[PDB]
């Protein structure tokens, strides 16, 4: 996984 | 059902702000009083706009487990003179599964998203772009960038943030009531 | 939000959970008694409208001028409820558009409203090996189970879902002089 924010 | 998808709506009308960092737009969930929570990526400072308001953040605490393992959830106290409806009864007490849950994000990218993302699976580990990271919950839905912050319910029941993807699953940091006592 | 709460309205008031052999199908009520669905939702002599078994009067998978497939099939059923009027909501010509909500509404996606953002006039399409016309494109990760779900803008309902790649999601056009006159 991967952070996603803007 | 009616009753989620109300719920939902109800929990964005009245205990979530647009927050904005140096990294961007989160969506940003009122926890109680002037108690907020953001993903830990999200890189809280001294200050951080509010609806496009410059807000004195008071404290800020990265939430880290016994084992001393990121839970990304970062719980904010913001300066302000609006109060959060209290929703902490609305946290579960325990690490569980769900189902029929719904993912809503507002910021200007994704204005009043509201995603069922059905069956909820908590697993005690995800590596996090590198980060271990504990505490998650899994949905099958291909979430995207700018979704971080987004809040998971179902009926009655407000159970995590989102913090990341992988392009086909979603992942979200657990909110537990011990967090707020 | 101006584009949710448009979009919502028309789901409440203009929708029904169309349901054919081939599976649940969001269906948008655009006049009287006539509805449109994905022409590979394969209408038939019944269909059933919220689980109440209902007598298709006509269906018609419609062509443009050139005889090639738009993806769209008008439905006239026989039912007792007449749909509002919402033809002054359609496009008069093919275009492009900004700030686009697709908003499908099944027992697998429930209330689900997603900002798409920016909708192409991509034209040309080989849907499935059947060569199509009039297609918006954007970009978002479909999943089977969104065909028929509505897309909208700022006031006008452009069209609706009928399939994607993956990463694009492709829409049919509705134009006014389809249902006019």
């Amino acid at each position: 996984a991967k952070v996603q924010g803007p | 059902s009616g009753p989620g998808f109300d719920f939902a709506q109800a929990i964005m009308k009245k205990n979530t702000v647009i927050a904005r960092t140096e990294k961007g737009e989160f969506t940003m969930l009122g926890v109680y009083d002037r108690v907020a929570v953001i993903p830990t990526h999200a890189s809280v400072g001294e200050t951080i706009y509010i609806n496009d308001v410059e807000t004195k953040v008071l404290d800020a605490c990265a939430l880290r487990d016994l084992t001393d393992t990121n839970l990304e959830i970062t719980i904010v106290r913001l300066d302000r003179n609006q109060k959060f409806r209290d929703i902490r009864h609305f946290l579960p007490r325990y690490e569980d599964d769900y189902n029929d849950a719904v993912l809503s994000v507002h910021t200007s990218k994704f204005p009043n998203m509201y995603i069922p993302v059905g069956q909820v699976t908590n697993y005690g580990f995800l590596n996090l772009g590198g980060t271990p990271t504990h505490r998650i919950l899994m949905y099958n839905f291909p979430t995207r960038a700018g979704q971080a912050g987004g809040v998971v319910t179902t009926t009655g029941k407000v159970i995590g943030i989102h913090v990341g993807g992988n392009g086909a699953q979603g992942f979200a940091a657990m909110l537990l009531h011990s967090y707020f006592s």
